[PDB]
């Protein structure tokens, strides 16, 4: 039950900067909606941070860490609206975009996902 | 708030029996066009057909000499908040 | 924007309880590419993709409905975040071959949900 | 419910300095595991090293003839629930 409640506070934490932020910003550029992107990247972040964080202290309450990662990362990104937008571009013609898409997400996600987890890696040494 | 209605829409070059429209796309992601036209005396069946969104021109054709149409053009677009919909039309009329 | 608020929380919090359920009972099963994170994938874009098709034919449907299931629901039930780890952990573990494997099912799977989800609607309409 | 700690952990090649451990690899997307090996008599450190994921043998080299070891492997390995976590070790003794 208390494991419940960190998914639900942190969940609606990230939910609710995505739709802040996607709301706000998707519109500036919808060859690639900059809002979805950003709450990727800073969800990749945020996962590669506490990747290595929570590794060093392995005495954390699953508390913090099920808030964290599952609730406040796990709801500010996203999957489904980086599909619609890259679906909505393959049905516009628009291929050399959803390919666009494609690769600066993942890549960009992964690339976030180590910077995280280096700048931790190498602030402990 | 970025509107999803073309702009500038107009007649570019014109024959008797047929039109060469344009518009400018507005600024979201268009899935596809569509380009209904009719007699402006509303004694005429419309008709609809679509382009796809990558285009911005489009040809009627099988029209009458010496006829006022009324050409609409709208949009079948993505959006963040309303996903996909269809957008208020902007419209001229035309003489053949 | 109070009222839009509480459609994103009550469709995220679901979402990211369902995502929560299903990742703890089955990402172990498999761990070269965990099925819960998969799975919460595919399903919110089978669900963004029939709200696609079916949000296009009711165009009068209040704003609160329509942001409880894509950003509140779909978006908190998908991550990309937990699909960054998990690639990210594959990558260090030298588990190339998965490591790739997980990035194309999950983007290709999630737009084929979309394209299903989509049609399918569209086909019963 | 799936365990992260190595299982049948055994001495398959020996020297009079050096010895060659194998493990089965747990069902878990393992990095790296950390292989710790000291004398068993009393006081003396303890030494450890790292071994990718990807392997399952490792190499113990410099040791005293005649000596008894203490050999422990536990996995820095990913989960859904613990992210990046230490397992819990695995543990056989060996005399050169
Ligand atoms: C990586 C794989 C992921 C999973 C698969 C995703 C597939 C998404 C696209 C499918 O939807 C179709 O795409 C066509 C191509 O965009 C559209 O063609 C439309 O636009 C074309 C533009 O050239 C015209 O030629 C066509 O006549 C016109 O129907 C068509 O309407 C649309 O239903
Ligand atoms: C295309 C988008 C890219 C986005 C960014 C991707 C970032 C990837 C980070 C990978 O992390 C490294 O992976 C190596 C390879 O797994 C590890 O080497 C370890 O594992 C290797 C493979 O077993 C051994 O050969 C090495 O000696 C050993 O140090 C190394 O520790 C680890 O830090
Ligand atoms: C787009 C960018 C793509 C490239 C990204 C960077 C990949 C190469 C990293 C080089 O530095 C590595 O740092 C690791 C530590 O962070 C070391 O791991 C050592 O220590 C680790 C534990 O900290 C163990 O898991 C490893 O097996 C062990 O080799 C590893 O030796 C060393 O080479
Ligand atoms: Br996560
Ligand atoms: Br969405
Ligand atoms: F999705
Ligand atoms: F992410
Ligand atoms: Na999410």
């Amino acid at each position: 039950i208390k494991s419940l409640f960190a998914v639900i506070i942190g969940g609606s934490v990230g939910c609710t900067l995505r739709w802040l932020l996607s709301t706000k910003f998707n519109s500036l550029f919808p060859n690639l909606p900059p809002g979805t992107l950003v709450v990727n990247l800073l969800a990749g972040l945020i996962i590669g941070t506490a990747l290595a964080y929570f590794l060093r202290q392995p005495h954390l309450d699953p508390f913090w860490k099920l808030m964290i990662t599952t609730g406040l990362a796990g709801g500010l990104s996203t999957f489904c609206t980086f599909s619609v937008e890259v679906f909505a571009l393959l049905q516009a013609g628009n291929y050399i975009w959803a390919l666009t898409s494609v690769l600066v997400h993942v890549i960009g996600s992964l690339i976030m996902t180590a910077l995280g987890f280096f700048i931790i890696t190498i602030l402990f040494a | 708030s970025v509107s999803s209605v073309p702009t500038k829409l107009e007649v570019v070059a014109a024959t008797p029996t047929s039109l060469l429209i344009s518009w400018d796309a507005p600024a979201v992601t268009v899935v596809h066009y569509v380009i209904t036209y009719g007699e402006t005396g509303g004694n005429s069946p419309v008709q609809e057909f679509t382009v796809p969104g990558s285009k911005s021109t489009a040809t009627i054709s099988g029209l009458k000499p010496g006829v006022d149409y009324t050409i609409t053009v709208y949009t079948m677009y993505y959006s963040y908040s309303d996903l996909y919909s269809y957008s208020s039309p902007i419209s001229i009329n035309y003489r053949t």
